């Protein structure tokens, strides 16, 4: 995802 | 009006607008009084970016008179969350808000150009009502003015009775002085 | 306009002015306070044994304005009287209340209301704090007056004065802010 | 409208002047400050042996305005007692402490407040840099008489001065801006 | 409001009571109607009395230049000694009058303040128009240093130099600049 | 406020009126125009042989309201003896020159300022043909009169007073629109 | 700002010792307002002495109608004559006031000017209401040229040929034109 | 309105504004009041450029009247610190930051049409509050000056004594008193005789 | 609002504004007072002209009651910069920088409707400030004056004593008259 | 807002806007007041059209109340300039210069509607400034006064002096009194 | 904002906004208050209407608080001379000339909703100037209330002399006093 | 059709 | 055509 | 082309 | 890239 609460690469 | 550009990748011709391309190229620009709305973009883009490469270093240009602090903070917590290192860059001015945004980049990814100033000063409001609800909105300001200058002092190093004594009054910094006040980490005079 | 009366040429207000009769109406500025200053100065000099007559009918105003009626109507000698006509704002019943003991009155049809003190500024934090503790301070000076004035509590005036609190005639009777009411002169002929 | 006394027709501001009262109310400015100047000249003219009252109401105003009236109270035989009422601003307290040793009075309610000078200015930076020059000046110009008048150092009211700083009565006399405090006429 | 005063008994004004001591007032910016005011009562003065002189108390941020010349002509013109006194300030307009006073008869105030500066105009509108009123405003920028120079007596270049931009002088300065000839610091002292 | 004197009560305007001396200050309107007209009836009734004396410091105005000044001057019998103070416009300086000849007095300093008339119009082609007619019939009308009073010729005139035309205290006398200077009240 | 004169001691500002002479004054765009006072005057002239001719100098733009006709009616009314004469300007309604004097007893100063016009109104409603008001203003359009043509003599026609559109005239043309009698170029001559 | 232009490519015809259009060829123009905003845009430009082609010259028009001045250094600072020459060409007038950016051009390609007008003067500004603060905006102001003054001292070949002298009231120039004064070097009377490009 | 219209091409079809078809022809429209940013837009269209074919001519219809000195110069300057010859036509009216930018057009290249009236009169200019500053802007104005009237005498033709004389008031000119006067070289009645 | 219409060719369907979509059968909108920026769009879609097909001819409908006239003159020399026969239709109202303008179509092919009506007056206009400057202007407007009529002249037919006498104020005319005067050829009551 | 809405057709989707999609269903609206502009957006689609199919009825749905007159006439003459019969109907209110406009449609073929009210009024107008001016303008405007009483009258049916007296003021009409008054035909309460 | 007199099923 | 004297089927 | 200078058919 | 920090060919 893209917000804060989604996980990143 | 905003001129339009062209990328020529191996894909194809794609036209973008000039700040559009650069944040493609991992740019954001912060100019203008900080408000509401434009400082939610800019938390926009720094998500954005994030999640396309988490790795890469953010860059954030600032030339701006300041404005509101609410809008800052939301800026500076996600600088502080994200990932990447934001370097901030600052072309003309940095005031108040902007100086501290300046100041909360990477340690040694904090840039300022040379003939650019700087201007730290406490934070600033007022209300009208009864004494009740002036003594109630006069600590919350005052609590404010307590962290930001906590943070300032985390961030530039300086004691935070120095920094106390430094914005109780406007405050003007160039280039070098904010080098030395632990401000800013460098100057770009030239490409190398 | 002003009504004149020959007895030689005085305008209304004056006339009553010799009968020892002030009015305080509209809001409570500086140049009507002052105005108000000078008429119970005159008046003192006059005769400084006979009792001064302050009608109040005011929606408040500046605090300043009206310590300085204040602080003149417990320097001079004579007894200032205080009557309430329509309406005593925070400011005209802290003056209603401030008049000599057993010489407050108010009208039946009156009302009064009492509140916390009003202000602002805009500036920075520091500037801020200062005005912030003065109004308090004035806050807490209003109600220890108040407070002496009407017999109550301090803490009973601050609870009360906290947000807008308006009271009628009985009320303020029972609240200490008057001594008692004016229904007629010949069934009270008090003066 | 101002009332109307007889004794001839007065107002009632020059029935009180009859008895060398004199008010200083509003804002100080150039037009007011006159007129508080044409008062003392009279006043004088009629009697140089009497002392003078001169109540203070105001937010303060204009410097060079307030110090014409310095000035002329400084300048006439007379001694001026100056007396405070509800409030003295910047302008306002430097009137009241410059008044006659020992006939400087406050009433218990006044507030007194003391700030440094306000100004400003646009245009080149040659021409900014001259007034920011005499503002500086007229600070500290005011600040000495302050000094001189209160008794206080003059280091001390550059501190106090800094920012507006209220006082109340008590303090204004433990400061030095008035001699004292007047409760009641018979008393005192 | 102006108070009043009783001097049989007529009743006066303050500023009407001062002018039987022959004492005017020049307050507030130098506009024509007030300049009309002080010429007027200049000359009431002089037909009351030639011989007496008059006293100009100066409180003012300046205004129109041709007002004030015809305040500096009446002046110079009744025979009158107007002696003029600086209280809270004189500008360029201001200053002018104060210094056109009578030698040794001008007095200021210990802190006043005098600001001295060339004129002030402008115009709007076609190139040959403004020529013209460019050379005037040179013209009475020329005659006004000329004059200062004359009562002040200082030379020409020094006021041309010192006027370029605003001066300002407190009390002493004006003395040793001439633009007075001494200080009031109290009635009985002098 | 206007000062009063006592002479029982006069205005400081009304007392010089009693010595013949008028006030033309201002922009030149209907209303003061009047006023100036009133005064000069009036003084001629008292006394129709003594001189009257106009004091003018003015930046101009209508043109109807000044023509009525001046056919009012020259209709009364008294000499009507102009005086310039800092400044006489366009409409100033008309009645100024048009004073009684050898009574036409300039301050050193004072200054004058002649120009043809001003004016404008809105509407239909055939109302402005008109109007544009009358305003250049009325440049002819005060240029005559201006030649006639200060003797030159009506081209040089036309010439001069194409634009704005600044002239001094001694070139106003050169140029014929004054007499004299009064440097001082005795030497004249 | 008015001054003031004596004539015991009697305080009178200046246009009431005039109107002690007999003469009044119309000044500035007739109201109603003026024009009552204007009225008043006349009436109390009268009252006072109603042989004696009443002098009214006129200098104006021009204004209402309604307000002129209270002036125009009421010198008709009264029995002293009314002298009018032009002082600057005689507008439409000055001019018809102008010519409205006594008989040989109009007149006009040497470099005074006139214009007479036909009437200005306006209205916006329904074009029932405007028919009405429209009918009215030509109505009172005709009464004006009327009177204008009897006054001064000449032909209604040539009136409302001339008065189509704004026209001026001068002294020696409105006499010329019937509008007044003559011009007064010296008290002494006349 | 903005016209737009039809660019003809290998790809096919291409669409843009005339200002875009412009910038393909290496063109930024500085028109009006110099604020914060026109100034990023320009310092996004020039950028821009110097990725495309950090060897290839720029081009800036100048029409100004002057504004900000930390606007304008930011563009001033951009421009010495990018590798490509930024040949700077006044049109029609150059006020003071307008004339700053202009000598701030590479060296030997500085321009000014013939009829072009060239105004300097001090900074302007102004503060209102209490004595200190006063001092202390009135102290920065000065600083800027003279920071302004060393730069085109140093841009000009002037001194610096001289230029404050020049600066301390508005001071007009036109193509050749510039060029003697160090703003400019040459002037673009036409295109193909002088071909500086 | 503006028209949109459509180009026959052998490879497609292309939707243009009105005003960017004419630019194809090499048409510029000026119009409305002379300002910075509307100078600036016609500037870039010449730049633009130019570089696709300097051989060409270049179209300018001037239909302006007037404007600034400065932006016009620019536009002067241009024209006269470039080497394509600048066609000016006259719509309706030219007024003084309008004429001035008629006149600078290419020798016989400039014309006029028949009903166009030409306007030509001295700069207007106004500063408020001291009189040493209105001494320096009252002399730079009369600079401009005589720069104008010089330029006006050349491409005319007229003595430069005659064109003082006709600038100091406002003075109108037909077609006809201009053309005598030299402002423009023939009038265009009729399509031949 | 702006309808949007779809026509249908041999290529592929086309989006076109209202206006757009009828200029392509050679119709143009004159609308709303005359000014520059309104008069110098009519004037680049007649040019668009002359180009297209010069045989073919133009139609103006006109609904206008009256505007500057510089900004008409600049229409009618343009519409007497090009080859093509302008048409000139009157719906709603023409006013001084909308009427002037539809007088100026091609003879025979000037029409009204049945219920449109039709004012003439003379010039409107003003100036404030000096005497001499008053002459200039007022002989300027006079002349475009004189010229204006003699035009209207040539093309109602009707005397010079007839028009100035009908001109003096403003006259009104409906479509049956406009053909007698000679403004317009015929009507449009349905069609045929 | 307008909402957009898709169509499908042979050739594939198409994307229309919600106006344009109902005048390809021969729908054109009337909202708002009567001008030039609107009046003349109006009059162009009746016409490319008529040329894509003269023979199908269009409809105008009328929610108006009325406005100019001229405006109207334009939109009316346009009515009543294409060939295609233009249904009107009449959505929450007509004024004057909305209700002039609903009235002018094709007999048959005139609906108002059952809560729609209808209010005729005679015209409005004023000037300011002098008489002659007036005469004129005030014999003018009572041209055009006659005829449109008589424009009226003709497609109620009603007298001349009735429609007078209720023009005289304000009238207010329900959809049903409507339909005996003649202004509509029928009432369109439910789809059938 | 779409509008009100247009027909629907 | 479109217009009015333009022709229609 | 299309201006007027521009010839055409 | 095309920023300052950015390296270019």
């Amino acid at each position: 995802g893209i917000g804060f609460g989604a996980t990143v690469k | 009006l905003v001129p339009m550009v062209i990328e020529q990748t191996s894909r194809g011709e794609r036209s973008f607008d000039i700040y559009s391309r650069l944040l493609k190229e991992r740019v954001i620009f912060l100019t203008g009084q900080v408000e509401d709305h434009m400082a939610n973009l800019i938390v926009a883009q720094m998500l954005f970016l994030e999640a396309e490469n988490p790795e890469k270093d953010i860059y954030l240009y600032i030339n701006s008179p300041g404005g509101v602090i609410t809008a800052g903070m939301s800026i500076y917590d996600t600088m502080q969350f994200i990932k990447p290192d934001v370097s901030t860059i600052c072309m003309g001015q940095a005031a108040s808000m902007g100086a501290f945004l300046l100041t909360a980049g990477a340690k040694g990814k904090r840039f300022c150009l040379p003939n650019s100033r700087v201007m730290i000063h406490q934070p600033l409001g007022g209300y009208q009502g009864q004494a009740t609800d002036i003594e109630i909105h006069a600590r919350e300001i005052l609590k404010v003015k307590g962290r930001m200058n906590e943070l300032m002092a985390l961030h530039t190093g300086q004691s935070l009775e120095q920094i106390e004594r430094d914005t109780e009054r406007d405050r003007f910094l160039s280039a070098p002085e904010a080098v030395e006040y632990g401000l800013v980490d460098s100057i770009l005079t030239h490409r190398n």
